[PDB]
């Protein structure tokens, strides 16, 4: 049904279709409902030979790779499939203005992570569509959701919940968050981290408020009284004819569904209360799962590429080492530059193989912070030596002048 | 007074020379020293000695299989410590351990990162406090007021140093993250439900004397968390510097002098041979010249004078190494 | 004269270090200035293009706005103002004789970059208006070189501003137009329909030449003398708004009208000129339309007219009698490339 | 906690039995007691199969 | 040494007899005497006595330059 429903949407907004356009746009729709939530590799290239093997068998047409599938309304007055620098290109330029107008961030963009805008961007354009993103830290989850939902006009809520905190504070971020939803009309996406989860009465909270669209707790008695006369005169100023309290509490319900998006960032889901709420009944049933997972080599080199190519790194010869294919993750070798990337990969896994970190994802951090710390070194340690290599060669060259001098007269 | 100018300086000369010969060689390594520089700065902060040489001969290897040249004598001391910060931490109070000194670098650079301290027997408290004087500050997080004292903090520009650090605060989380918002010369930050200004001389410290603790992954993805857990060769060099001191007091005093001015003498001329290149490079002269050549013999005279000590400390270490084994 | 449409291709491009911000125009001597995004100032000839005029670096952030004006007294030269992201706003003079860029003053006072300045010319007084990030609308004397009236109008903060006499209007990131009374410095109406900030607004201006947009409806609105407005915002849409009547004004008991919503650019609509009965924008999908406001479709579309976004245009104004509305039409985008049409 | 001040303060000694059943009071409390007179000591007594305690406080004593 | 000048940009590439390359950015790139410099994103190609070649690109944004690789 999520899937009928996803099509009759980008049919519904999207131009004039082709029977290629419409294979394309049903098999999209296939990637994101069906395998948004496969965690191995081999299990995506499962899911698309069962793709090609179903398209060929009932639909007697391009690649239909995960990646390879570039469907978004970002480019266009309508969802339609667009290229793939076109849009890497708008993406770099709204990022550059994200990162001027709200907070700077040096964030340097792939492939990987324009797939996952745009999905982000496709469930939290729905109604009723609430994400939950599992990946390993430093991935760049709520970074990206804060700046889907800047391209889409949402308004952001992060819960400020700390130690020493209880339910009476959560209850509160979560009944104004519902307030400005519904009698401010204004649209928000909420941002649940799994460290927000301190105890598993706020899973239970968030458990009511996604099932329904309301948590009945947080409107008991004199504050029910308050939020019935509270949006009687939201709905005289809005001008409609609701008296009965049936019709208007349904009304703040559909208000709320409407206008507002929740999207779970989850770091671990081996934990215990981690996988409390990814087993959740109406977590589960409700949210898109979205399992991004630990970056796969391609994107790390891609991001690695990204951030050396602007250092000064070749000035030397360097020798085409002759390495097997399946050891080079990069483009084939031409400059050191694709074999300091690769260097940095090899080490990267092999220390997190050595460490055992088992089937936890890896976070990428230690590899970004490896990166930029390299990037900087280098950079000081080619000053230095260039510095240090004309302050020596000026001094040999005078005094050879004055020696020079000194045997002429 | 030229041709002694031109006579004095066949040393520098040679040197000079040398240094330009080996130029090449130092440029065809910079790549692989830069690389390994970074995976210590980066990587083997929460590393034991025996982890930290395996993970190297590893990382050795993986360089040379994609042949890119690195320096076969490397060493993290020689390449990232200057003298001048070296001295700086000894005097502060930080160990003589080789060790101690690469989590030292590897804490004072990193600029970008919040460093995390995991140091059991609460020295790099004082280490540190001794470091920056008295602008540093101790804040806990166990303790109530902490989030306006680090508020104030951060506005006036403090060095702030937060105990405790497996009972992670994350109202400092955009502190941790350093997702800041500039507004025009002046940057500001949200901590708890307002915004405060950033001084820009504003540096966080984690510090955590519990080993095995919990470090929440926001936190433990986010800092440098580096171990400072005490080693064989620290317990053998404090066993001999106690039994020395409660033996010979006079004679250890009389070594550590030695040693202290020893590295002096070195650090002076370091400096001296930096001024020389400097002012021969921004040309009376001959004069001022002629005196930095006349204390640097003095200096080197000075430590072949002082290198006469060394025999006996030996003795004693070859004499107490049973003890400090044992 | 009126009617003139730009040809297909461009006659000549300007090669600018970085992005382009801001471009205007002088109304006499066909040269054009183009802003940087590195802070540089540029002066192009529209004939030479080969080498600027003249190119100085008075700030250290990015040129955000400027605008020029031919300054006139009953008893007279160019005054040029740029706005940037330095905290500071710079006030030049263009010399005709030696053709070269002379700094006079600068104005500080705001609290975060400034993003658009107005100049206009009123009872031989020459006024700079500004509006920043700090919420405050704020002008400064251009001889006395002090502050005049500053107020916080909007919630958010403000993005683009435009003077019609002694009234000022404001779009800002709270999807708003505000319609202030400088002067007294309160507000008359509010503006609401917009789901995106406010990129350009504009006033639209009376001419006597049949525009829809362009005319006066009663005699209360002639006495006036401002009736509609033109915003356009991050929706990919120009909505023509209405003034109600006010009652030192006092705000009726308050709400602005949507005439007409225009749509059909295929990003964020960045800014706006009018010309006669044509409306020219700019947006950042490469592309340069042109609307009539009579019927309120697009006749001409520039397709790729620039490699990258497509930050700033502008025509001559046709309402002032002291500047002739030639037929000069230039473009600032982002690809670091400035185009110009000619004829 | 007031007899403990008491103690410091005037001296005599002290005792505490059975910490494991207090274990956050001895992980906040305690640790930031004994963190940072002449004839004052203290005294606990745990059990050997009872809860772990904190490192940083059984160190320091 | 050599002297240089954008396609359509109003700088001048001088370059000095010490290795220094100037912009009017400066960064001394060759540690001897540079013998000729071409131009042709912008690539400037340095070649200097101490039989190496290092290629420059002038990125505009910043005013800063970049090496993207050399030849030696
Ligand atoms: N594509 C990317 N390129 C560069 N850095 C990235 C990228 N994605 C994430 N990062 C790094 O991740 C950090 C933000 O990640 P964040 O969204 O906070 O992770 P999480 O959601 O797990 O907390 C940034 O500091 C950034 O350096």
């Amino acid at each position: 049904t999520r899937l009928v429903r996803g099509v009759y949407t980008a049919i519904n907004t999207g131009p004039r279709q082709t029977l290629r356009s419409l294979i394309r746009l049903w098999a999209y729709e296939a990637w994101r409902i069906f395998a948004d939530r496969l965690v191995g590799v081999k299990e995506k290239n499962s899911f698309e030979q069962l793709l090609y093997e179903t398209v060929d068998k009932y639909l007697p047409l391009g690649n239909i790779s995960s990646t390879s599938l570039l469907f978004s309304g970002l480019l266009s007055l309508d969802f339609k499939e667009v290229n793939k620098t076109d849009l890497v290109n708008f993406i770099e330029e709204r990022f550059k203005t994200f990162c001027d107008e709200e907070l700077e961030v040096p964030m340097v963009i792939h492939e990987s992570m324009v797939d996952h805008i745009l999905r982000i961007d496709r469930a939290l354009k729905q109604v009723q569509g609430h994400m939950m993103l599992i990946g390993a830290s430093r991935t760049g989850k709520t970074i990206l959701t804060r700046f889907v939902a800047w391209l889409n006009g949402l308004k952001i809520v992060q819960p400020k919940i700390h130690r020493h905190s209880n339910l009476s504070d959560f209850d509160m971020i979560l009944k104004k968050a519902i307030s400005d939803c519904s009698l401010k009309e204004s649209r928000t996406c909420l941002i649940i981290d799994e460290s927000n989860i301190l105890e598993t009465a706020f899973l239970e909270r968030m458990n009511t408020l996604l099932a329904n669209a309301d948590i009945p707790d947080l409107f008991q008695g004199e504050e029910y009284d308050k939020l019935l006369n509270n949006l009687r005169n939201k709905t005289r100023s809005l001008g409609l004819l609701l008296d009965t309290e049936q019709e208007l509490y349904d009304w703040f319900v559909g208000e709320i569904a409407k206008n507002l998006h929740v999207v779970f960032t989850i770091c671990d889901p081996t934990n215990n209360k981690s996988s409390a709420m990814i087993s959740s009944p109406a977590l589960f049933n409700r949210c898109i799962i979205n399992w991004m997972g630990d970056w796969d080599t391609k994107t790390m080199s891609q991001v690695a590429n990204n951030m050396v190519d602007v250092v000064p790194m070749e000035f030397t010869d360097f020798i085409v080492p002759e390495v097997n294919k399946e050891l080079v993750f990069t483009e084939p070798i031409q400059t050191i530059r694709d074999a300091v990337v690769n260097i940095l990969i090899h080490f990267d896994r092999n220390f997190y193989q050595k460490m055992k970190v088992g089937v936890n994802p890896r976070s990428p951090g230690y590899f970004i912070d490896g990166l930029r710390a390299l990037v900087k070194l280098v950079t000081a340690k080619y000053q230095d030596l260039q510095e240090n290599q004309r302050f020596v060669n000026v001094g040999l060259e005078k005094l050879n002048e004055s020696v020079l001098k000194v045997n002429e007269l | 007074r030229s041709i002694s100018l031109v006579k004095s300086l066949t040393f520098e000369k040679e040197r000079w020379l040398n240094t330009t010969k080996q130029f090449s060689k130092t440029s065809q390594e910079l790549i692989g020293n830069c690389i390994i520089s970074s995976i210590y700065e980066t990587y083997f902060g929460h590393l034991n000695e025996r982890e930290r040489g395996d993970m190297l001969v590893i990382l050795k290897r993986l360089l040379g299989k994609f042949a890119v040249k690195y320096d076969v004598n490397y060493r993290f001391i020689d390449y990232l410590v200057t003298l001048d910060e070296k001295m700086k931490w000894l005097e502060c109070g930080l160990d003589k351990n080789d060790y101690f000194l690469e989590n030292m670098s590897i804490v004072m650079n990193s600029q970008d990162a919040v460093p995390f301290l995991l140091d059991p027997s609460s020295h790099m408290i004082t280490v540190i406090s001794n470091y920056y004087g008295n602008k540093t500050v101790l804040l806990s997080f166990l303790e109530e007021g902490f989030v306006k004292r680090l508020e104030n903090a951060v506005r006036f520009g403090s060095v702030v140093i937060i105990q405790d650090g497996e009972f992670f605060d994350p109202i400092i989380s955009r502190l941790i993250s350093r997702e800041f918002n500039h507004a025009g010369n002046r940057v500001t930050v949200e901590i708890g439900d307002h915004e405060v200004d950033v001084s820009g001389d504003f540096k966080l410290f984690i510090h955590s004397c519990d080993p095995s603790g919990d470090i929440p992954i926001f936190l433990r993805s986010r800092v440098r968390l580096v171990h400072f857990v005490t080693n064989k060769e620290s317990i053998e060099t404090r066993i001999f510097d106690i039994t020395l001191t409660e033996e010979n007091a006079e004679m250890q005093r009389k070594r550590e002098d030695l040693i202290k001015l020893n590295t002096e003498y070195r650090l002076k001329l370091k400096n001296l041979e930096k001024r020389l290149l400097e002012e021969l490079n921004n040309s009376e002269l001959m004069v001022t010249l002629n005196n930095l050549k006349k204390e640097a013999m003095n200096i080197e005279k000075k430590l072949s004078e002082s290198e006469e000590f060394f025999p006996q400390f030996d003795n004693l270490v070859e004499e107490y190494s049973i003890i400090g084994k044992h | 004269v009126l009617k003139w449409i730009p040809r297909n291709l461009p006659s000549c491009l300007i090669n600018v270090e970085s992005s382009v911000t801001s471009v205007k125009l002088h109304p006499n001597l066909p040269i054009v200035f183009v802003a940087t995004d590195h802070g540089k100032l540029y002066a192009f000839d529209l004939f030479n293009y080969t080498i600027p005029l003249a190119s100085l670096q008075s700030h250290t952030k990015a040129i955000t706005s400027m605008d020029v004006l031919f300054t006139n007294y009953t008893n007279n030269y160019l005054v040029i103002v740029t706005a940037s992201k330095d905290l500071q706003i710079h006030v030049f003079k263009w010399v005709s004789e030696e053709c070269k860029f002379q700094q006079i003053r600068s104005l500080l006072g705001h609290e975060h970059i400034v993003s658009a300045v107005k100049i206009w010319q009123k009872n031989n007084d020459v006024h700079i208006a500004s509006c920043s990030r700090d919420q405050t609308v704020k002008i400064w004397d251009f001889h006395n070189g002090w502050s005049l009236k500053t107020f916080q109008p909007h919630s958010q903060w403000v993005r683009s501003i435009d003077v019609l006499g002694d009234y000022i209007i404001s779009g800002s990131h709270d999807t708003t137009l505000r319609l202030t009374h400088w002067p007294s410095g309160n507000g008359l109406s509010v503006g609401t329909g917009h789901e995106f900030p406010i990129e350009k607004v504009k006033f639209i201006h009376f001419i006597e030449d049949e525009i829809r947009f362009r005319t006066p409806s009663t005699d209360r609105y002639k006495n006036w003398g401002m009736q509609y407005c033109v915003s356009a915002s991050r929706d990919r849409t120009i909505k023509i708004w209405e003034i109600p009547l006010p009652t030192a004004p006092i705000p009726n008991p308050s709400n602005f009208r949507c005439v007409l919503t225009l749509k059909g650019h295929l990003s964020w609509v960045r800014d706006i000129s009018i010309r006669g009965q044509y409306l020219f924008s700019c947006a950042d999908d490469k592309s340069v339309r042109c609307w009539d406001l009579n019927t309120g479709q697009c006749l001409h579309v520039w397709e790729k007219l620039h490699t990258g976004f497509v930050n700033c245009l502008d025509l001559d104004v046709d309402f002032d009698s002291n500047v002739t509305p030639r037929q000069m039409m230039v473009t600032g985008g982002l690809d670091c490339k400035s185009n110009v049409f000619m004829r | 906690q007031e007899e403990i001040s008491k103690s410091k303060i005037e001296g005599g000694w002290i005792l505490l039995q059975n910490i494991q059943m207090s274990l956050s009071w001895v992980k906040t409390y305690l640790h930031k007691h004994v963190e940072e007179h002449e004839k004052f000591k203290m005294f606990m007594t745990c059990h050997l199969t009872g809860d772990k305690l904190p490192a940083p406080l059984l160190q320091r004593t």
